[PDB]
């Protein structure tokens, strides 16, 4: 059986522009909530956002590429670049067809979606940019990157919403294990900070409101908490044969042994409860890695600060962990970078990974009064020091939708 | 600032060259790396800048710097 | 080694409500393409598109719910329902687990994008409709479809573009063999032709202009094309494992025995010559079938009618066939139906599935007068009857992105 | 048309109730089958329907057909 290990880390998250900046300050528990102030929010419920700060691409995409991309395509290829850069893969013809991608996105181009229909009821389809199309689409991060690095393999993007994170990373594994590749770059981006987006999520009021304080907005399990938070930014992994990746002496971050994947059936609008879609989803990555619930020592879980879907999600922990449960350290990072939607599976997969690197757990931060059966170990206010974490778990739910789930082994 | 600066600044902002290499005898496909949809972008943003429509059958015959000067100087009349 | 199987067919397209009524239509070479009269398209350089007409789903989906879709999600779960129902399958609490979905598309929901940000501009924030969101993202025709059939297992939606519907259907294969599912509903749906539709792609040059006479503005091959043809529609199949559909005594339309995938590194404004793209991911689904090119009968081309893109996917088959090229039968049904985009892959899958159960071909129409280099069997004109054949090729290709091969099995 | 027939019409075509059943008395989420986004966008189609805006802390207020009858009929002077 191929087995499938990481080899490149690349990330810009509304804490950090880099993977290490990023990791520093979520285990120093720093929050990357601001208001925003590249629109007018005056008539917006919610005027806060997880956002990139000093984003400056220049140096990889030029000024007139960048018109023709949305700036959830940018974000998208300078963490390709940062993964690739740092797996030190080197292309050439021979193993070309051998590399593809795996990148998705939930909402996509909203800013220039935005910006094209604007200037359609303004001045007619004459006023449409011919980039359009491909400065919106969801695949366009994929097939630049690919372009960019002549990549021939194997490439998708799969958009699931808030769970296009772990699909596109787990099927990339599985592309990879099939035999149809060798080497696959991985993950999702976003930037749905925009009118539409911040009013679109903002009408089917799940955002949170708390504009008086953004950077406690956030709070996982908390009994004061009333939706989750926008957060831009993009992951990438680069995935990657054990033994190719041996043979070329690769630095291997860990190993992807498990990916589970499920469905709710059930409307966001109608009750959890239980979570029996994330716990089927969890199941299904332990059946896959062949572990046991008990050795898991990290579940990074989805936790996006919202009042039903936190209590299912620590119901669905309860039953998959039964009697490890009071031991298994769970965490939401989206506490502080906020809900990356499309790209948090991407980025909270890497968190995974670097917890076994560091042995290191972040914290959920703001979680000052957790809920009525909210008794987990939710590792509050401060970082977990732990010590020999084998096994790591990131958790994508849709409560109303599909989950994702993956696991990590050290080494 | 003269047509003539404007239309080459606007070249020069869109096919992302400096103005040093913006010469009246500069084609935009053959000198400035421009591809099919860099020229229509082009156009367009020609028209928003000085608020003329350019029919696409005459947008075609655009192809060199110097078509796009004397255009917008005897279309402005 | 876990085989796949076709057991349910489902679709809308130009030429017909069901699938059998398409199928008919497209052997008799009808065209389903006529002029555009639900927006005024007096500004508009293209003004004709592959349209589905008199569409009623009032039976399967209820006014209130159809407010809360686009137009592609409407068609989505029409053509599921039908592929769901075609199948027989009988979904309990015990096979629910087993049953999922993957369904995606290229553009996703304009039509109510557009009426939401024209709410937007004129209304502010305020005047978002709740439900912009889930009315509009491409993985919601498998969100409705996995609630409305209480579907539980993985579900997925891979969103690429022109190759959405070969992928989607190629991935749930692969989650079948792999042993995440028995039962998968694949496929992609699509509603382009609107403002924003007609006019990005319009804006990019891609869309023929022969609205004097828009039957034969979709010409693959012909030296006189000028540009694809958009079309609406939806195309479903009912994927499931060979020995699961033989113990229910399903229906078996035929084997999914080959899927291929490839990327073309390079934009769509630069020359695809010889198509190595699209010959790669052919290469990869006759390898994956284990057949040699020359057992192929039927190749049911990309055939966009574009200048460019069409020469080179006569070198791509040239190059896989070689020696049996002289021989194949390739044809276009875009001629007929247009560029479904997201959903073209998912109803030439259906297309190349009939086309071995009736061993009948159906043609490439408005081929007057073929390009120089373009001396293939193209079957021009009229339908062909063939005898013997045992395996069809369905091909979606990029020519400036991804491409995917679909390699199907009589029986 | 009046008002009440115009509000009752209203909550009829936002949830797909006959007109019979959108009696006076009757809960959206309890009688006629409204989820928590039903109602917001019942509400917005009130808006819309007599040019008025309502303040979403009011919104929530209205919870029957009787409390939108209510609201509508004291807020056109
Ligand atoms: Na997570
Ligand atoms: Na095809």
């Amino acid at each position: 059986k191929r087995r499938v290990v990481v080899t490149g880390l690349g990330m810009l998250s509304p804490v950090g522009n880099t993977v290490e900046s990023t990791w520093k300050a979520l285990l120093a528990g720093q929050s990357g909530i601001s208001l925003i102030d590249h629109f007018d929010t005056s008539a917006y419920a919610t005027k806060f956002a997880g956002l990139v700060k000093d984003f400056n691409c220049e140096d990889i995409i030029s000024r007139k590429e960048q018109r023709k991309m949305d700036a959830f395509i940018q974000y998208g290829i300078v963490a390709g670049v940062q993964a690739m850069q740092d797996s030190g893969l080197e292309i050439t013809e021979e193993n070309a067809t051998r590399i593809g991608a795996a990148i998705g996105s939930g909402i996509g181009g909203l800013g220039l979606i935005e910006e094209n229909h604007t200037s359609l009821m303004n001045g007619g389809p004459r006023k449409i940019s011919p980039f359009f199309v491909p400065s919106t689409i969801v695949n366009m991060v994929a097939g630049h990157l690919t372009i960019m690095y002549g990549l021939r393999g194997p490439s998708i993007s799969i958009a699931t919403a808030c769970t296009s994170g772990v699909h596109n990373i787990g099927h990339a594994a599985r592309i990879i294990a099939y035999g149809d590749a060798d080497v696959m770059v991985a993950g999702g981006a976003e930037k749905a900070s925009t009118p539409l987006g911040v009013g679109g999520f903002g009408a089917a009021r799940a955002l949170s409101t708390r504009n008086d304080n953004p950077q406690a907005a956030s709070r996982p399990w908390d009994k004061e908490r009333d939706g989750f938070v926008l957060g831009d930014g993009a992951g990438m992994l680069v995935l990657e044969e054990y033994e190719h990746a041996k043979k070329r002496g690769a630095k291997i971050y860990a190993e992807l042994v498990g990916f589970g994947m499920s469905s709710d059936a059930y409307h966001m609008t109608s009750p959890p409860e239980n979570g029996a879609g994330a716990a089927l989803a969890m199941a299904n990555a332990l059946r896959d890695a062949g572990i046991e619930a008990s050795q898991i020592g990290y579940v990074n879980a989805h936790g996006t600060s919202t009042p039903a879907g936190d209590k299912a999600e620590a119901q669905a922990v309860k039953t998959i962990f039964g009697e490890a449960a009071s031991r298994v350290l769970v965490s939401s990072t989206k506490s502080m970078t906020g809900h990356l939607l499309g790209a948090a599976g991407a980025v909270e997969s890497i968190y995974s990974i670097l917890a076994l690197r560091d042995q290191a757990v972040p914290p959920t931060i703001n979680l000052d009064n957790p809920d009525e059966g909210c008794d987990l170990d939710f590792v509050p206010h401060e970082a977990r020091q732990v010590s020999g974490m084998e096994y790591t778990l990131c958790n994508s739910f849709g409560f109303g939708g599909t989950n994702g789930s993956l696991i990590f082994k050290k080494i | 600032s003269t047509i003539e600066e404007r239309v080459k600044k606007i070249i020069g902002e869109q096919l992302g060259v400096k103005q040093e290499e913006v010469t009246n005898n500069a084609s935009f496909v053959e000198d400035l790396g421009a591809d099919s949809l860099d020229t229509v972008e082009l156009v367009m943003a020609l028209e928003e800048e000085f608020d003329t429509e350019i029919p696409d059958e005459e947008a075609e015959k655009i192809t060199t710097v110097q078509a796009a000067i004397d255009y917008i100087n005897g279309h402005q009349a």
